């Protein structure tokens, strides 16, 4: 968002507000299966075993 | 050249009820004193700001404030 502010003393300013790159991640959701339709996800978990970054 | 300063001018109150006062000539037994603040121009407000890390200062804005005048009178 931005504020265009106008102070009572009469300051009048903008402030412009960002969120960092890594909010993507929050508006990314892991499907149950990310191949397959909403309307039919199984298996009903996502599951994977491996090393941690991979 | 010579000259005695003696100015043309004439000041008077109207009040609330509609009765007058001659501060100049003080008819009413009623004069201004030797002090006044607050004739001639009103305050004014300005306001600046600073340009960023740069030299100097921006025009914002100037506000006329109220007219705050004092004086006072002197009553035989």
């Amino acid at each position: 968002h931005y504020d265009i502010v106008r102070t009572k003393e009469g300051d009048v300013y903008m402030e412009v507000v960002f969120k960092h790159d890594y909010e993507e991640l929050k508006h990314i959701y892991v499907w149950a299966n990310p191949f397959l339709r909403p309307e039919f996800q199984f298996p009903k978990l996502w599951v994977m075993f491996g090393p941690a970054k991979w | 050249a010579s000259r005695l300063l003696d100015p043309d001018t004439l000041v008077e109150l109207e009040g609330v009820n509609g009765e007058w006062f001659d501060l100049t000539n003080g008819t009413e037994g009623i004069y201004l004193a030797t002090e006044v603040t607050g004739l001639l121009d009103p305050p004014v407000k300005a306001t600046y700001e600073e340009p960023g890390n740069f030299p100097g200062a921006r025009y914002l804005n100037h506000r006329v404030l109220r007219r705050d005048l004092v004086f006072g009178v002197e009553i035989l």
